[PDB]
């Protein structure tokens, strides 16, 4: 098949190569952990405006996103960037829903790539923003002439992402500042948000939340809780420590990490040991066995007869009875009735 | 009181401000490192903390901006200073930090404080709880709390005769703050210099606030002077860190043992 | 090839030893400082 | 002076070196771990972002056969001349000068 | 990476090339080998005397005392080369 | 001048042209003046 | 700009590659001529053509 | 254009390479010419007649 | 751009605007002010050695 004929000449030829699968799935997280409540960051009997920025902290919690799904008004739950699919245990470090309430009215504009006029002057929208779009049905309780959420449209100029409108600074173009009058080219954000019910299909503020992320910067804080399992020796498993996918062999080490160093690397830039996150001990990470496979024939003119060789094996590791899980599977090589020899 | 000003100095820091900067352990390798770390061979300024005018308290507290970070030092003989109170403008206003060393316990106090204009503490307790909590009157709400150990882990019950080498890094950037710390015996009593050796700066604790800081202020401990209010003999140094790129030699231990630089000099790039 | 900071000139020839280019060598010799010729 | 062979080894090496180290480029792509960057993107963009480092490690690869076969050529050349040396020289006189 | 696989299958054959060049200049090294040493069909004895003529040759031919029948210079030669090399181990025992 | 920005340059070799000359003229007066025993040892 | 980068260190790349292929070519010619100078000039060359 | 700068640092070292490269060729040009010009190890002069 | 403005002799003619050369990068420019153009030449620039 692979020399694409039917006729093989005498010679050593290189055909696949043979590996061996993980044979268990171990997963290790720490056991201290609180209940996260997703919307039971605000409690008040009437809400505030984007200018208050007030609100209780949520972190260290088991973020389970089936609990959004639990409640009955939440809507939107996905990620423009990532998909929600690998989401569902994805984890994330120092995740808070932030409190502002905005009109809503420009869906394509929260997500990053648009900025515009209220991202110029209210509070500015970047075009590589990290955070998520989440909202969930609850304009009928927020909404209700009424000027209460107080917003500014008008600013000194554009404003730098975190630099947000606390401190009304009204508008300054004249010799004179503004002092205590709304003249002209001088405005004030004293004006109605637009609460008459003119606009019904939707004009009124709509709660739009978005919640900061960050990438394993940091072992993992907020994140739903696995089934943890005890760590195995001396097999090619599927390990999950901390969260982090591989596939390997766990071996005792003695790297002596430092009290405060968790993970290890070499001069391959590569992974090469790691800490249990729940006992203190430490093990170095190795992946199991492969190698190549060399076909040497005597050519089909003469006989069907082969003979394989192994590169840079032992012949412990690979014997020809092995077939539990493995690669290569109709290669049996029969057995020992062909002695086997070990070259260099 | 009606004390004068004082000329600030500046003394070599040879080769000093070297923290560990990624968790990750590695061991007989030579990684490059590019963040920011105090330039070899830089002017630091050494403020001398001496009894003032033979027992006149000074304003040794002065208002340094804070910039980018700080490499705070001491060469004490004994536990003089304790506060690192930072602070846009200082005053009830603004969120301020302080770390105190009241007892065994750090006390991180996240909230907003009216501060004296001449905040100091007693290193000795007072008779009968301590009124050593006059550097703040008033706090108007609060955020965050941490209590635990004392950062200061050095003890000077066994004997004189040897000083403390403390040594701290305050870097604040995105939201968080961390502390790295590092203590070393010292030989020579000359508080003149730092002796030349490297050390590492291992990391203590990390914070998650996101405090905006612009400025820097330290804290003394005055209990009686045993007129005014004075102590003995102190010294801080104060540095500032501007980004660099480094290189790093770890050994077989793990530990960073050498660093060269790579804009000091020629040679160094060659390196 | 250049502008050559921190050797200075002698007249004497020597065989070269870093070949600094046209024709003109640099090495460390005699107190002791950096020569080109 | 037996700066020759060591020449030799001392660019295998280095070759090495640098095509391991080439792994670790981003090659413009958002992360560089097959891992993170499958779990933490959709299917749509996901083929390209794969592409990008697939691209990237071909011209690696191929980059580093051609330097291989660069040197494998002047190797060749050299074991000539050093077999045309021996059986000149330790099987016979030779008259030709130096 | 499973699906990496797949994805690869769609540009071709890019694999076939690289392995073919790779071993054809294996093939070669051997053969610069064979063609520069191998030039004697027979194996040659020196007699048990080694006096030829006043001449020393004990520093360059052979000698029993060794595992390895190499002259005192190619030992110095070996000794001078053996800071790198190939690594004198392909077993994988010793990998960890 | 001679293309020149957009870093490219061109270096000045090691030996000048008046340094080969002289080899060229220590040859050729060796050759006329020795003939063949300068190249083995003493002229 | 990521675009523009890759092609022009495609073209850098194919540049050096060339000029490395004309080195060796350089190399053999001049190793020929050090022969010839060794065999022709210091001495009689009994080889035909 | 320091960000074409900033775009481009994230393709790891390829410029490295290519200036190693090139030394490669410059240095082995002094090289082929002293192995074919400095051949004698004195400066010959003629008699005057 | 950055560059070495300078006195230049080259002969616009009266419509001509900018300048070109072999390489294709711009080497003159009209002046907005008077008629009299201009050279634009980048300073210097190098490498280092040790
Ligand atoms: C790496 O760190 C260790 C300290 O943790 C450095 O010192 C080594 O410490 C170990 C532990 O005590 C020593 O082992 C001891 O050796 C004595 C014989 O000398 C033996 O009687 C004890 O029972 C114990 O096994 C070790 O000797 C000591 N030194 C070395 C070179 O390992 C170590 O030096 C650090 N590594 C380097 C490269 O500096
Ligand atoms: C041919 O050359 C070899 C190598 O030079 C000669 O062998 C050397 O002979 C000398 C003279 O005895 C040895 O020096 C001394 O040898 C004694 C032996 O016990 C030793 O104890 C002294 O410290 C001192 O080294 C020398 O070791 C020896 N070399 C070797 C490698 O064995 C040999 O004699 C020469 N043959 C003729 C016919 O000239
Ligand atoms: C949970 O994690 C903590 C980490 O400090 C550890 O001390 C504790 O033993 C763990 N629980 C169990 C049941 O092992
Ligand atoms: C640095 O310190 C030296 C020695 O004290 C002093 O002469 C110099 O003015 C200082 N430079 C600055 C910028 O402080
Ligand atoms: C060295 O040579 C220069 C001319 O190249 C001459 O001006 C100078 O005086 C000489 N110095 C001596 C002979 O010490
Ligand atoms: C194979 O056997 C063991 C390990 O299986 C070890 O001695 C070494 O790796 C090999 N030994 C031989 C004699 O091949």
């Amino acid at each position: 098949c692979t020399l694409k004929s039917f006729t093989v000449e005498k010679g050593i030829y290189q055909t696949s190569n043979f590996r061996v699968q993980p044979t268990e799935s171990i997963v290790r997280f720490p056991n201290i952990t609180n209940l996260c409540p997703f919307d039971e960051v605000f409690n008040a009997t009437r809400f505030a405006s984007v200018y208050a920025w007030n609100r209780k902290r949520i972190s260290n919690c088991v973020a389970d996103y089936s609990v959004l799904y639990n409640l009955a008004p939440f809507f939107t739950f996905k990620c423009y960037g990532v998909s929600p699919t690998k989401l569902n245990d994805l984890c994330f470090t120092n995740v808070y829903a932030d409190s502002f309430v905005i009109r809503g009215d420009e869906v394509r504009q929260i997500a990053p790539g648009q900025t515009g006029n209220i991202a110029d002057y209210n509070y500015k929208l970047p075009d590589d923003f990290t955070g998520c779009v989440i909202a969930w049905n609850s304009n009928k309780l927020d909404s209700k002439g009424n000027y209460n959420y107080l917003y500014r449209l008008f600013r000194k100029s554009n404003l730098k992402p975190f630099e947000r409108d606390i401190s009304t600074e009204i508008y300054q173009a004249g010799n004179k500042p503004c002092n205590g009058v709304a003249g002209f080219n001088c405005y004030f954000p004293l004006r109605s948000y637009s609460f008459r019910p003119t606009y019904g299909v939707g004009h009124q503020p709509y709660r739009v939340v978005v919640l900061s992320f960050e990438l394993l910067h940091a072992p993992a804080t907020v994140c739903g809780p696995k089934k943890s399992t005890n760590l195995v020796k001396n097999k090619c498993v599927n390990f999950n420590f901390n969260g982090l996918k591989g596939t390997g062999v766990l071996t005792e080490s003695n790297k002596k990490f430092l009290p405060f160093q968790q993970f290890g690397r070499d001069i391959a830039d590569t992974t090469d040991a790691v800490r249990d996150p729940q006992t203190l001990e430490i093990l170095d990470i190795t992946p199991c066995s492969f190698g190549g496979v060399s076909v040497i024939t005597p050519g089909t003119n003469t006989s069907n007869q082969v003979a394989v060789l192994y590169q840079g094996v032992n012949c412990t590791e690979v014997p020809v009875a092995i077939h539990a899980d493995q690669l290569t599977p109709t290669w049996r090589v029969y057995s020992t009735g062909s002695n086997v020899f070990q070259t260099r | 009181t009606t004390r004068t000003q004082l000329p600030p100095a500046y003394t070599n820091s040879f080769t000093r401000g070297v923290y560990y900067p990624d968790k990750v352990f590695r061991s007989s390798v030579l990684h490059s490192t590019q963040d920011l770390f105090l330039p070899f061979f830089s002017n630091v300024t050494w403020f001398h903390v001496i009894s003032g005018t033979n027992g006149t308290k000074r304003f040794d507290n002065p208002v340094l901006p804070f910039n980018d970070g700080v490499y705070f030092a001491s060469i004490e003989k004994s536990n003089i200073i304790r506060g690192w109170i930072f602070g846009t403008t200082l005053d009830s206003k603004t969120q301020s930090l302080l770390i105190v060393n009241n007892a065994t316990n750090v006390v991180i106090k996240v909230c907003e404080f009216q501060f004296c204009n001449d905040p100091f503490l007693d290193h000795k307790n007072n008779k009968s709880m301590e009124s050593e909590f006059r550097v703040y009157s008033s706090a108007n709400n609060c955020t965050f709390e941490y209590v635990s150990q004392p950062f200061l882990m050095d003890l000077e019950g066994k004997q004189g005769n040897f000083k403390n080498l403390r040594e701290f890094v305050f870097k604040n950037i995105d939201g968080y703050f961390k502390i790295y710390s590092k203590h070393t015996p010292i030989i020579v009593r000359e508080p003149e210099d730092l002796p030349q050796g490297f050390s590492a700066l291992e990391p203590l604790v990390d914070l998650p606030i996101g405090i905006n800081i612009t400025r820097f202020q330290t804290l003394l401990a005055l209990h009686r002077s045993y007129s005014g209010w004075t102590a003995g003999a102190a010294a801080y140094y104060v540095g500032y860190l501007q980004p660099r790129t480094f290189l790093l030699k770890y050994n077989e231990n793990g530990t960073i043992t050498d660093a060269v630089d790579c804009a000091l000099d020629p040679l160094s790039e060659t390196k | 090839a250049g502008c050559l900071i921190g050797a200075e000139y002698v007249n004497n020839s020597y065989e070269c030893d870093i070949p600094i280019g046209a024709g003109i060598c640099a090495s460390y010799q005699t107190s002791q400082s950096i020569i080109a010729y | 002076a037996l700066g020759k062979l060591q020449d030799v080894v001392n660019h295998n090496a280095q070759a090495l070196n640098t095509l391991v180290k080439q792994l670790s480029s981003k090659f413009g792509a958002i992360s560089s771990v097959l891992n993170d960057i499958f779990s933490r993107l959709d299917p749509p963009e996901a083929e390209v972002q794969i592409d990008r480092l697939i691209t990237g490690r071909l011209q690696s690869l191929q980059t580093y056969v051609t330097q291989q076969l660069i040197r494998a050529a002047e190797i060749r050349a050299s074991a000539n001349l050093a077999a045309t040396k021996m059986s000149e020289c330790v099987l016979g006189q030779s008259k030709r000068v130096d | 990476s499973t699906e990496c696989s797949n994805l690869l299958l769609q540009y071709g054959s890019f694999c076939t090339q690289l392995k073919r060049a790779l071993t054809g200049i294996a093939v070669e090294q051997d053969k610069n080998t064979q063609e520069v040493f191998a030039q004697v069909k027979q194996i040659y004895k020196t007699p048990p005397i080694k006096y030829f003529g006043g001449f020393n040759f004990s520093q360059i031919l052979p000698d029993p005392s060794k595992p390895s029948k190499r002259s005192f210079i190619e030992d110095l030669l070996f000794n001078k080369v053996t800071l790198a090399d190939a690594g004198f181990i392909k077993q994988y025992g010793d990998c960890l | 001048c001679a293309q020149k920005f957009k870093g490219l340059t061109v270096l000045p070799p090691l030996l000048t042209d008046e340094m080969i000359a002289q080899y060229t003229s220590a040859l050729l007066a060796g050759t006329i003046t020795s003939g063949w025993t300068f190249g083995a040892g003493a002229a």
